[PDB]
RNA sequence: AGGGGAUCGAAGAUGAUCAGAUACCGUCGUAGUCUUAACCAUAAACUAUGCCGACUAGGGAUCGGGUGGUGUUUUUUUAAUGACCCACUCGGCACCUUACGAGAAAUCAAAGUCUUUGGGUUCUGGGGGGAGUAUGGUCGCAAGGCUGAAACUUAAAGGAAUUG
RNA sequence: GCGGUAAUUCCAGCUCCAAUAGCGUAUAUUAAAGUUGUUGCAGUUAAAAAGCUCGUAGUUGAACUUUGGGCCCGGUUGGCCG
């Protein structure tokens, strides 16, 4: 219930999209540049306005969000994606083979270096 | 109807599907166009041409278009060894 | 079909697209004749002399081995019998459950299927004599069935 | 208007199956139409299992339970809420939970 | 009102009628 | 499915039809050329003989027969006609 | 259990048109069904079609093209005259110019328009359009 | 202002798709009405039976208007459209959005000899909305259209002066039997004939080169 | 086969289903049982005669309530008795 | 007519045969697939490699011959593929949608996200249904990556694939990018293999 | 008209209820279930879906029968078999894809292949009542069954969803 | 369906319609009526599939028999022709 409007909910979503670089984590300064960046006309509006945008940007210094975050968000996307696991290791080195897995190339007409490997039971 | 002296009439001839070979209709908002590029011994897909299959909704609900399309490409000779004709 | 049932099975024989096939046997159609006509001799109805040779003898068809059929080499030969054998049969098959329910009245599902028997026998009677094999005035009867199936 | 396909029972190529009638009331039900249900009961409804243990003469043992077929009418198991009345989209579920 | 009783009444009117008519006639 | 080649078709999938169903009928049966041990006796047998089959020598029954195909002895020397 | 064999062979035609199938096996292909598929082919409906000779009945095999809407038979063959033969093809095509209503006359089998031409008329089978 | 946001809209004012028999050629989508009433401003709009439908709920009954209108030019093009709305003007406007998205051509042919211009249906269609079913066959000309008169004036939007038409089931439902009569339309058009069964192979279409030049 | 057979040899059959499902219709069945001829009282005629016997205030049905005061009349043809409307604004004082 | 230079090569089959898409679904499969060949016991029903690189190859011809890489359109909904589809539009336009499909996208021209794609990419039908409805509703042809056990209705061009294996998954939609991205010019080093490898379709958990 | 008539159980013998319980719900109990001479022929006798034929939507474990498998374990392992699995079936009982098919809709592998209307046949219906009521004719010992109206009356009766 | 004290419906005064010396009413019959259905109706729930089966009349009832080719000409065609 403690939870506000979605008229507020959008203006604030509006507001961090629209002026993420200018805000800053702290809550004082997160007010008073609320009040001169957007138009409120309550004071207590502008209050739950600053409340929740600190709670949001909390939340995402500590735990991730999909796309309501700045574009820094798709920077730090894309530069964890690229991260290779230290080396190529383990890649195709193990090429052991079957008899069925030998039947498919064979039948495709593409030899392969195959090495016929099944259980030995 | 066609008429001997002139007087082009029957506005608007409907396209007509090439899967079943029946007509493709004015609002039928299934009925899709491939239109799959041309490679000339370049591996480029050379702007300009290309060639198309028409696939009709009634098909499309089907959904044997994809044997359909393999078929007809196969035939055209876009493709080599997707289909055979002796299922 | 299944005239009196309500079942749908299809279970027959597929001949094959052979005429006149494998024609290996050194033994001409003399010994294949000559084999019904003995055996129709030893009293068998001309089903079970067309089984008998089929599993015994290589044979893919008396039909296509021989000139003629079974049952028309027989009436030839006057080794036919007196009745054809589905009516034969049929009366048998009519007088063991006539029995039946004169030892048991009370076998209504025995009554109800020998009523369906009977209209097998009257129809087919009926269209054999219609074909002429069969002479007219020839009718089915509870009463001359036992002397007919002996 | 035809409220179930199954007609509200199980009896297709059977023709007239001897009903077995219901514990409670014992209402007008063929035994294919009836709510059989295996009901399974503990001896204590562990309730008083502490008691059953310490006084068990070998314990830690495997405490089996009943095992009961109860036929059940259904205007009872409506009745007693053996049986809920579902939407019609989702009176189709054949599997129960 | 219920068919089922609708029909043991036209039955009984049945029986009423055809006893006083064979006793009429 | 919707071009299909009906004129001919693959031998798998012709035995996996009914042998009435195939373009033109033909038996699932076949001649059974056997032999028992011994004197030859030399005669082909049908598959589904439906008969207790023996030569002509002693009791030396060469078919059980079952609902479809016949059981052999034990020593039965068979070849496929 | 088959009154007719043309309508079986027919409705076989019909489902696998609508369905958009290129081919149909059909049992037990009659002459008359032969006549039938053959003026089809010389109008240019059905396409092609085989005849596997079996020796119990025959098969007709049929290629076909999206260019057929729907066949079918008029059951029984009505005795028709001139003036019936023009009430058939008012009654079951959808124009005048194109359809063709089929009946066996003495001059062979043809559709309505050849035996207008011959003028003569026989006993009605179908019609295709 | 017009502005659409769509690709057909944005290729009509490029202007590079001028034709709506280009447009019915190739079954493309249609999202607006202005492109319609630009490329055929001939159209005719008429309204023939406006509704009241009644939701009763727990205190009375909301009443709103069940518009029904075809709308289309005198020739060869007319289309229907169905709106429940609370007023009867905002009825009329949602009818004729829905109509002029919904506009479909109509294939007319001759009754025979094809001497002058098109004055008949091609072949006979039928068209099935709920239960009534009407079907139109061609009537020779100068007989003129024969038909209830809600399918009458759709077919004087229509255009073809002679033509005969069948009805089954309970017509008075005019919404269904106007459907119906739409549903015949379209299949008279998507039938088939070796006037069609002539040369097809209409190879790659301009789309491609004309998709280029879209805002996005 | 939809039914009601389709072969060229049933004509006879259809037409006499056809004459035995006609007796299903109102207007055929009393048209041929000739029951306007007999039981209905005017005798099978557009207009009748007859004799007014007395007033009659029958009350109407619901939702109404009005007296229309119609007439008995007494036919000359047949004899029966009848109860005739009178139609207009204070035709009963003309009809009495 | 091709100059046959397109055809199956041992890199590319030690790839597909070290990812194991050659194993699709389960004993069951559909009856519009004649994909499967010999399908051995144990429920191994193995792909024909040659039939997916055909179908491949036919995918990279219609999205080259798509001009507009941003009317390019792929859909993606299971974890295992919208990696997947964000390498695609890191490699070319190809402007994907990851997480649902939300529905009205196709269709509903007035919503926010609305496409208009002239083509749609799926990876997954069973998940990303609404997708191919819309497609369907909207008039576009649309390539699915089906599996043996997929349902192919409302598609156009289907990849004999698996489903099942992240590694499958990835490789073959590396493939799709590799091959439009060589049919368009941006790899013409035909004899030389690509600068990447589909090890980048991929996820670390941490 | 006989045999069991033990027990329950149309009819019939009690109370919180009553202005009324001769109705539900206590107990008991006649007629009443297997069977000689047999009748009766009705049921929501229902799948409210005639029968015989031909082609068609993820489709499996299946019920009876047949075929094939380094096929699985054993009996008497390596010399039959039975049971199981994996495929193909032929025949019979059931269903959820926003079905392209049909239907007014529920819904339907048929209720599809029917206005683009015709595979062969049998039976039944023509608004609701009166009324399954007949003066009649047949069967039955009876109860009753089959056949079966009309006069007159009525603007509705009804089916399928959708809003509380 | 209207009329129970603002009745556009009853009675009456101005205007309009079928028609013009012709119109209104009653009873039949035809179209309407694809509510008699051969064309061409319905039978799961709107009325309707006999409780089930057998069977005479009646209706209907696999496929095949000269399917096939060459030349000439009494006769047509807005005719590759004014």
């Amino acid at each position: 219930g403690r939870v506000r409007t979605k008229t507020v909910k959008r203006a604030s979503k509006a507001l961090i999209e629209r002026y993420y670089p200018k805000l800053t984590l702290d809550f004082q300064t997160n007010k008073r540049l609320c009040d001169e960046i957007a138009t409120i006309q309550s004071k207590r509006l502008r209050n739950k306005i600053a409340g929740y945008t600190t709670h949001l940007m909390k939340r995402i210094q500590k735990g991730p969000v999909r796309g309501i975050s700045f574009k820094l968000q798709e920077e730090e996307r894309e530069r964890k994606d690229q991260y290779v696991p230290e080396v190529s290791a383990l890649d195709l080195s193990r090429l052991n083979v079957d008899n069925q897995t030998s039947d498919l190339v064979k039948s495709l007409g593409l030899k392969l270096p195959l090495s016929v490997i099944n259980v030995s039971a | 109807m066609e008429n001997d002296k002139g007087q082009l009439v029957e506005l608007y001839v409907p396209r007509k599907c090439s899967a079943t070979n029946r007509i493709i209709k004015a609002d039928d908002h299934a009925s899709v166009q491939i239109n799959v590029a041309k490679v000339d011994e370049e591996g480029r897909a050379i702007p300009g041409e290309y060639v198309t299959y028409a696939l009709s909704g009634y098909v499309r609900s089907r959904g044997e278009s994809d044997d359909s399309l393999n078929r007809l490409a196969q035939n055209d000779g876009l493709l080599k060894n997707v289909w055979s004709y002796s299922r | 079909g299944r005239m009196h049932s309500a079942g749908k099975g299809i279970s027959s024989s597929a001949i094959p697209y052979s005429r006149n096939a494998p024609a290996w046997f050194k033994l001409s159609s003399e010994s294949v004749i000559e084999q019904i006509v003995k055996y129709a001799r030893k009293g068998l109805t001309p089903s079970q002399i067309g089984v008998l040779l089929r599993d015994a003898h290589g044979v893919t068809q008396a039909r296509v081995i021989t000139g003629n059929k079974i049952m028309r080499i027989l009436k030839s030969n006057g080794l036919a019998p007196e009745i054809p054998e589905d009516l034969y049969y049929l009366i048998k098959k009519a007088v063991s459950v006539r029995k039946h329910l004169e030892r048991n009245r009370k076998d209504k599902d025995a009554k109800f299927r020998l009523i369906l028997i009977e209209s097998r026998i009257h129809r087919l009677a009926r269209y054999y004599r219609t074909v002429a094999v069969l002479p007219p005035n020839w009718k089915y009867e509870s009463a001359t069935a036992s002397a007919l199936v002996n | 208007p035809k409220k179930r396909a199954s007609n509200g029972r199980n009896k297709k190529g059977r023709g007239h199956v001897k009903p077995v009638r219901c514990v409670n009331c014992s209402k007008s039900i063929p035994k294919d139409k009836a709510i059989k249900r295996m009901a399974i009961r503990n001896i204590v409804e562990a309730a008083a299992v502490r008691d059953l243990s310490e006084a068990s003469v070998y314990p830690e043992y495997a405490l089996p339970k009943t095992y009961n077929k109860l036929h059940y009418c259904v205007s009872c198991a409506i009745h007693a809420r053996i049986v809920r009345v579902r939407s019609r989209e989702d009176r189709k579920n054949r599997a129960p939970p | 009102m219920r068919a089922k009783w609708r029909k043991k009444r036209t039955r009984r009117l049945k029986r009423k009628r055809r006893k006083v008519r064979a006793r009429s006639k | 499915v919707l071009v299909q080649d009906l004129l001919h078709p693959t031998a798998a999938s012709e035995a996996r039809k009914h042998k009435l169903k195939t373009l033109v009928q033909g038996p699932r049966s076949y001649f059974l050329d056997v032999k028992c041990p011994g004197c030859l006796n030399i005669t082909t047998v049908f598959s589904h003989a439906q008969t207790a089959v023996t030569c002509e020598s002693c009791s030396t029954i060469l078919c059980t027969p079952t609902g479809g195909k016949a059981k052999l002895s034990e020593g039965t020397s068979f070849r496929r006609k | 259990t088959r009154s007719s064999v043309l309508a079986d062979a027919l409705n076989a035609i019909n489902n696998a048109e609508k369905t958009g199938k290129r081919q149909v096996l059909i049992r037990p292909s009659s002459k008359v069904i032969i006549k039938f598929l053959q003026v089809m082919q010389k109008h240019g409906y059905i396409g092609e079609f085989e005849y596997i000779d079996d020796h119990r009945s025959g098969k007709i095999v049929v290629q076909l093209n999206g260019r057929l809407n729907k066949c079918g038979v008029i059951s029984p063959r009505f005795n028709v005259k001139i003036g019936d033969i023009e009430k058939w093809t008012a009654n079951l095509l959808p124009a005048r110019q194109f359809g063709y209503v089929i009946l066996t006359t003495s001059a062979g089998i043809m559709d309505h328009e050849e035996a207008r031409r011959k003028h003569v008329s026989g006993k009605i089978l179908g019609f295709v359009y | 202002g017009w502005v659409p946001v769509t690709k057909l809209g944005r290729l009509v004012k490029a202007g590079k798709i001028t034709t709506i028999e280009e447009i019915f050629l190739h079954s493309l989508p249609v999202k607006e009405f202005q492109i319609i009433d630009t490329l055929l401003p001939g159209l005719q709009d008429e309204v023939m039976n406006i509704k009241p439908v009644q939701k009763q709920t727990r205190a009375g009954q909301r009443t709103r208007f069940k518009a029904v209108v075809v709308v289309g030019d005198s020739n060869g093009h007319v289309g229907l459209g169905i709106k429940t709305a609370k007023e009867v003007a905002g009825a009329i406007r949602a009818g004729i959005i829905i109509a002029k998205l919904s506009v479909i051509p109509i294939r007319r042919g001759y009754w025979g000899t094809n001497l002058g211009q098109p004055h008949s249906l091609a072949t006979k269609t039928t068209g099935k909305c709920g239960s009534v079913t009407v079907r139109l066959i061609p009537a020779p000309r100068g007989s003129g259209i024969v038909a209830s008169p809600a399918v009458k004036k759709l077919l004087q939007l229509a255009g073809v002066e002679d033509v005969y038409t069948q009805s089954n089931g309970k017509t008075r439902t005019l919404e269904n039997t106007l459907k119906a009569a739409f549903v015949a339309i379209g299949n008279t058009y998507g039938f088939l004939t070796p006037n069609l069964w002539a040369e097809q192979p209409l190879p790659v279409s301009p789309l491609d080169i004309y998709s280029d030049e879209a805002s996005a | 086969g939809k039914g009601k057979p389709r072969g060229l040899n049933s004509a006879r059959k259809l037409r006499v289903h056809r004459r035995n499902n006609r007796w299903a219709e109102n207007n055929y069945k009393k048209r041929l049982l000739g029951t306007a001829f007999k039981s209905s009282p005017f005798g099978g005629s557009s207009h009748a005669k007859g004799i007014v016997l007395e007033k009659l205030g029958i009350e109407s049905k619901q939702p109404n309530s009005a007296i229309r005061k119609c007439v008995r009349v007494q036919l000359i043809k047949n004899g029966k008795k009848v109860t005739a409307f009178v139609p207009n604004d204070g035709c009963l004082n003309f009809v009495d | 007519s091709l100059p046959a230079t397109f055809d199956l090569t041992p890199e590319d089959a030690q790839l597909l045969l070290a990812a194991n898409t050659h194993l699709g679904a389960r004993n069951v499969q559909v009856h519009q697939e004649p994909y499967v060949f010999n399908a051995r016991p144990d429920g191994v029903h193995v792909i024909n490699v040659g039939k997916t690189w055909e179908k491949l190859v036919l995918a990279a011809r219609i999205i080259a011959a798509i001009p507009n890489p941003e009317d390019v359109v792929a859909i993606s909904s299971r974890t295992f593929g919208q990696r997947a589809v964000l390498k695609f539009a890191a490699h070319t336009g190809a402007t994907p949608i990851a997480g649902r499909f939300t529905p009205g996208s196709f269709t509903n021209y007035i919503t926010r996200s609305f496409k208009e794609p002239r083509l749609v990419i799926v990876t997954d039908p069973r998940s990303d249904a609404q997708a191919i409805k819309e497609a369907s509703y909207v008039n576009i042809p649309v390539i699915a990556l089906t599996d043996l056990d997929s349902p192919s209705e409302f598609v156009d061009v289907a990849i004999p694939c698996n489903n099942r294996g992240k590694h499958s998954i990835g490789l073959i939609w590396y493939l799709l990018a590799r091959e439009v991205l060589r049919l368009r010019g941006a790899l013409v080093d035909r004899t030389q293999p690509w600068s990447i490898m589909p090890d980048l379709y991929f996820y670390r958990d941490p």
